[PDB]
């Protein structure tokens, strides 16, 4: 069992979903169809794809997933796509008109209007499943569905899940692929709803993802298509543990135990390697020294931030494809005694480490160059505030001059929200500050 | 789908109208019968939004056409695509407002009004999710400005949970000697700062400058003007009509666009009248504005950019970057990132590459301090005053609307003088 | 030892249902707030166009006592 159920909220959410079932299924052997050749089980099974899959008579392996946004255009590409086939009718729900940039709208005016249905058809997943561990949120700060249905969403789940797990992948603004404006409003007032809702979360940073693209994959000027695709990787390396088996790997949650050291001290920061073009990677491995030695190379990372410059809580390792301990400690060992990383002194200082001995997968005519091994670290560092600082300073320029707000207000909103929700993004940032002053 | 309801008001309103929905049709690929001949399905992926699909393989605009006398009706049913028009969205007087105002708001325009609103509501009822309405107008005359700005305010208590932008030609006597028109449109201003979510500023006078000085045009007629109109109107909705980076309906965009309610004034440019650095350059230059302003006398709250055409997206992003970094000054520092682009494929006809420019700009002012000049110079003399309080208004709603349009100056300049720190 | 254990999940509960409780109640709280600031623009924005239909009826009506 120990099922997850993934929700997919707005353009963002929606077509990264996109790439990381494409690519889920590619990992398990599953065709577009639904149909998996090398699954003898027919109609049900415990194995460890079954946590990400449900199974029908007809031998149909099913996403555990629920597609929403207040739009159609977006979702009817799923429809309409390679993967129809792949999910049933009632897990892609859409309105007729989206937020519109707009917080309130995802949150009030539009969001109240499919909220119920989308809990009737989240329902109809969690009553098929015989262990339900918890959910996967995917979704943009910066729309309005994104930001505002999400944090709906989530403050609706807290009430019919009670404690039940709420993961999320959530999609932190970046001007060089964004057409709005007000995205720092939408990031900051989700965030604040949803901090008491969430356990854990995956900022990923679209800066961060455009650069990568740019320079490790020679993209003159990167698409969403490609963004999401190297996004999926990285999903799809923190998913892993829950869809593989194996004697070296390690859970997810048995991670999140270590990278969450108070409720509110959850977004750790996710760093990939090795992202390389096939015309780089022909006739060069890239050993478990070399990728390892990457992850401390802050270029690599789905979030802006110097974590050189900030305190470590936690440092988790997951490894997959050809990887043996021997040289995973080896490796460890001299970035050791060559790095810039310093713990908080009320932390032990030990890599948690994880490896899924199958190898990475890529998508058909993609960018990325198929490795014998890749790696993921997911680290608690102090230095994921200056995400909070930078996007906080966008929302207080605006702010002071109540910029964009009568759209805020038209839709039902009071200032009032405004300065609560910065005031907890406040404290927020004091919160990491104090984690890393030393003890007493 | 996402449909807009159009709106042609007055004689300017109309031709101005017909000359965008003759120029969409080519880019969409159909022809006065009303019929599909095109070549690729991105000129059909967003048919929806200004056409309605009817009789076996027939396109029809989703367009209204007004006016208090029935002289520009038959010029349109005469003109290139009439016969695209659905019969029974023609509605006119035969009263004629005779560039009075009052006429076209409280009198005549009042009782021709309802059965314009019977036929918007008969094209927005028929829509599968209504994104809002458009009204192209001029601000100068009776019809499209007295009675264009009450339809507005009409359809607005049936549709308040709809956008309305407006594109609205500003008064210039370089273009026209009709003397009383700066009242027209102070009362007009009034009106649209009130009720609309975007104005497009098409001023008469940067038009009439352009086809002048620039297309070295002696003489300019309405038709030389106006294609000018078109050219920035096909701009400003290209991203509504063709699939491209934009997932945008028209309250996203007015969203980004407008960060305070009364700051809905747009000033428009075009360019060219070419590499993407020169494209870029003459699109913030001053000669290339659809409004008598120069951007460089206030600062930018937001700007918009369309460019189109095949070109380097890599070198669109540069350029957009290095034209910021060089006038710096000239966008206000407290709203991060409020400059944005967008490319579309298809280039319009003639041009293998053009850009489309949307400035929200309080250097607008310069455009409504001069009619707040002309209007005063009017008011204090009481002259032709006599027009306007024979139809029943009274002094005091002058007064008004030349204080509201005399705030919505200082308010312009408020911002302009605001500071981050 | 036993009397403690049973405090214990007993707190648990306890707290977790009052978690749900109060998230419950904040939101139902914070739709209802939003449902009235929003109805009350909309209806101010309305009432404001009522007094132009009379404005203009006033217009309309100063004019035929002009004659
Ligand atoms: N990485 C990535 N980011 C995306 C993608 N699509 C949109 N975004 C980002 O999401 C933000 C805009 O939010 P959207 O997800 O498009 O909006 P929405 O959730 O559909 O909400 P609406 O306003 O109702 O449309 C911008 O910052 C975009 O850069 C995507 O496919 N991949
Ligand atoms: N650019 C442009 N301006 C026009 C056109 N027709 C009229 N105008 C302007 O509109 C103003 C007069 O408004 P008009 O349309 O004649 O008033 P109405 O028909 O009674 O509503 C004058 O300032 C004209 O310069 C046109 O085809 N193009
Ligand atoms: C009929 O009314 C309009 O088309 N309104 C409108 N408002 C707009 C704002 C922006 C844009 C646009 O094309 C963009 C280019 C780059 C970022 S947005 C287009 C717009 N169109
Ligand atoms: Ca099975
Ligand atoms: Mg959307």
């Amino acid at each position: 069992m120990r099922e997850c159920i993934s929700i997919h909220v707005g353009q963002a959410g929606v077509q990264i979903g996109n790439a990381c079932w494409e690519l889920y299924c590619l990992e398990h052997g599953i065709q577009p169809d639904g149909q998996m050749p090398s699954d003898k089980t027919i109609g049900g099974g415990d194995d460890s794809f079954n946590t990400f899959f449900s199974e029908t008579g007809a031998g149909k392996h099913v996403p555990r997933a629920v597609f929403v946004d207040l739009e159609p255009t977006v979702i009817d590409e799923v429809r309409t796509g390679t993967y129809r086939q792949l999910f049933h009718p009632e897990q892609l729900i859409t309105g007729k008109e989206d937020a519109a940039n707009n917080y309130a709208r995802g949150h009030y005016t539009i969001g109240k209007e499919i909220i119920d249905l989308v809990l009737d058809r989240i329902r109809k997943l969690a009553d098929q499943c015989t262990g339900l561990q918890g959910f996967l949120v995917f979704h943009s700060f910066g729309g309005g569905t994104g930001s505002g249905f999400t944090s709906l969403l989530m403050e609706r789940l807290s009430v019919d899940y009670g404690k039940k797990s709420k993961l999320e992948f959530s999609i932190y603004p970046a001007p060089q692929v964004s057409t709005a404006v007000v995205e720092p409003y939408n990031s900051i007032l989700t965030t604040h709803t949803t901090l008491e809702h969430s356990d854990c979360a995956f900022m990923v940073d679209n800066e961060a993802i455009y650069d990568i693209c740019r320079r490790n994959l020679d993209i003159e000027r990167p698409t969403y298509t490609n963004l999401n695709r190297l996004i999926s990787q990285i999903v799809s390396s923190i998913t892993a543990s829950l869809r593989f088996d194996g004697a070296l790997n390690v859970d997810l949650t048995e991670f999140q135990t270590n990278l969450v050291p108070y409720p509110r001290i959850h977004f750790p920061l996710a760093t990939y390697a090795p992202v390389i073009s096939a015309e780089k990677a022909y006739h060069e491995q890239l050993s478990v020294a070399e990728i390892t030695n990457a992850c401390f190379e802050p270029a690599n990372q789905m979030v802006k931030c110097d974590p050189r410059h900030g305190k470590y809580m936690a440092c988790c390792l997951l490894y997959r494809g050809d990887v043996v301990p021997k040289d995973v400690n080896a490796a460890i060992a001299t970035i050791k005694t060559k790095r810039s990383i310093q713990f908080v002194d009320w932390c032990p200082t030990g890599f948690k480490v994880g490896i899924n001995y199958q190898p990475p997968t890529v998508v058909p005519g993609g960018d990325l160059a198929k490795v014998q091994r890749a790696v993921c670290m997911l680290s608690n560092t102090t230095a994921i505030a200056e995400a909070w600082a930078r996007l906080d300073h966008k929302f207080d320029l605006m702010y002071a001059k109540r910029a964009f707000v009568h759209w805020y207000v038209g839709e039902g909103m009071e200032e009032g929200e405004f300065s609560e929700a910065r005031e907890d993004m406040a404290a927020l940032e004091k919160d990491y500050e104090e984690v890393g002053v030393d003890s007493v | 789908m996402r449909e807009i309801v159009h709106i042609q008001a007055g004689q300017c309103g109309n031709q101005i109208g017909a000359k965008f929905w003759e120029v969409i049709s080519d880019e969409h690929g159909i022809d006065p019968t009303g019929s599909y001949h095109g070549d690729s399905d991105l000129q059909l992926e967003r048919i929806n939004v200004y056409y309605n699909e009817a009789t076996g393989n027939k396109y029809v605009p989703r367009a209204i056409l007004v006016d208090l006398e029935p002289g520009t009706m038959d010029s349109v049913r005469s003109g290139p695509f009439g016969q695209i028009f659905r019969p029974d969205n023609f509605v006119f007087g035969q009263s004629g407002a005779g560039n009075n105002w009052a006429k076209g708001h409280y009198t005549e325009g009042a009782e021709l009004v309802d059965s314009v609103l019977d036929v918007v509501r008969k094209e927005s009822e028929s829509c599968d999710c209504l994104q809002g309405f458009q009204l192209t107008h001029s601000l100068g005359g009776g019809t499209g400005s007295g009675m264009g700005t009450l339809l507005i305010s009409k359809i607005r208590e049936e549709y308040p949970d709809r956008i309305m932008n407006t594109f609205s030609v500003m008064p210039s006597p370089k273009v026209s000697d009709t003397v009383v028109e700066p009242y027209n449109a102070t009362l007009s201003v009034h009106q649209l700062v009130e009720n609309t979510d975007e104005t497009y500023c098409i001023d008469n006078e940067a038009l009439y400058d352009i086809c002048f000085r620039t297309l070295k045009l002696t003489t300019p007629t309405y038709g030389d003007l106006n294609h000018l109109v078109s050219a920035t109107m096909s701009g400003v909705t290209t991203c509504l009509r063709f699939p491209g980076q934009l997932n945008a309906d028209l309250r996203k965009l007015a969203v980004n666009m407008v960060p305070f309610p009364r700051l809905h004034f747009f000033m428009p440019g075009f360019a060219p009248l070419l590499t993407v650095p020169e494209l870029t350059q003459q699109m913030f230059d001053s000669k290339n504005m659809m409004a008598a302003c120069d951007p460089r006398h206030g600062r930018y709250l937001t700007v918009a950019a369309i460019f189109r055409g095949r070109m380097s997206m890599k070198e669109v992003d540069e350029q957009m970057l290095n034209v910021q970094n060089k006038n710096s000054s000239y966008f206000v520092e407290w709203i991060p990132n409020n400059v944005k682009t967008a490319v579309c494929d298809i280039p319009p006809r003639g041009l293998k590459m053009s850009a489309t420019f949307i400035g929200n700009s309080t250097a607008i002012q310069e455009l409504f301090k001069r009619i707040s000049e002309q209007f005063t110079a009017m008011f204090r003399r009481k002259a032709f005053l006599h027009w306007y309080t024979g139809e029943g208004m009274d002094e005091m709603e002058f007064t008004e609307a030349e204080s509201n349009m005399n705030d919505l100056v200082s308010e312009y300049q408020q911002y302009q003088d605001a500071t981050a720190d | 030892k036993r009397e403690h254990e049973r405090e214990v999940i007993q707190k648990a509960i306890e707290e977790n249902n009052n978690f749900i409780k109060m998230a419950k109640e904040k939101l139902a709280q914070k739709m209802e707030s939003n449902k009235e600031n929003r109805e009350a623009h909309l209806a101010a924005m309305l009432e404001r166009l009522q007094e132009k239909d009379k404005h203009a009826e006033e217009v309309r009506k100063n004019k035929e006592l002009k004659e």
